[PDB]
């Protein structure tokens, strides 16, 4: 058994490596222990963060948002977090201006 | 483009 940090330890060195599917999995299992309500000094925020990014990589658009909505209902004034929400939200009207249009 | 932690 692997402590929060340490699990989110070992998804920093995943991305630093832009292995993006091994981040997701070590920090969505550091996620899933805070949740459970592990005693940690990792904050749930920082997690999110490197979590979005990773998922975006895939090409998984629907949970990354998702992922940043939840990374801003915990830390509204995130300034990347913010800038991402944007970004998905200007992507999102696009295809729904091209649906509106066709 | 998004941006993730540097
Ligand atoms: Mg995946």
């Amino acid at each position: 058994f692997l402590t929060a940090e340490d699990c989110f330890e070992l998804g920093k060195v995943a991305y630093t490596e832009a292995d993006y599917y091994h981040t997701e999995l070590w920090m969505e299992q550091a996620l899933r222990q805070l949740d459970e309500g592990e005693i940690s000094t990792i904050d749930k925020v920082s997690v999110l963060d490197y979590l979005s990014y990773a998922v975006y990589q895939q090409g998984d658009l629907d949970k990354a948002l998702l992922l940043t909505k939840k990374l801003l209902e915990l830390d509204p004034e995130h300034q990347r977090a913010n800038g991402n929400l944007k970004y998905f939200e200007y992507i999102m009207a696009k295809e729904l201006e091209h649906h509106h249009h066709h | 483009g998004p941006r993730g932690p540097p």
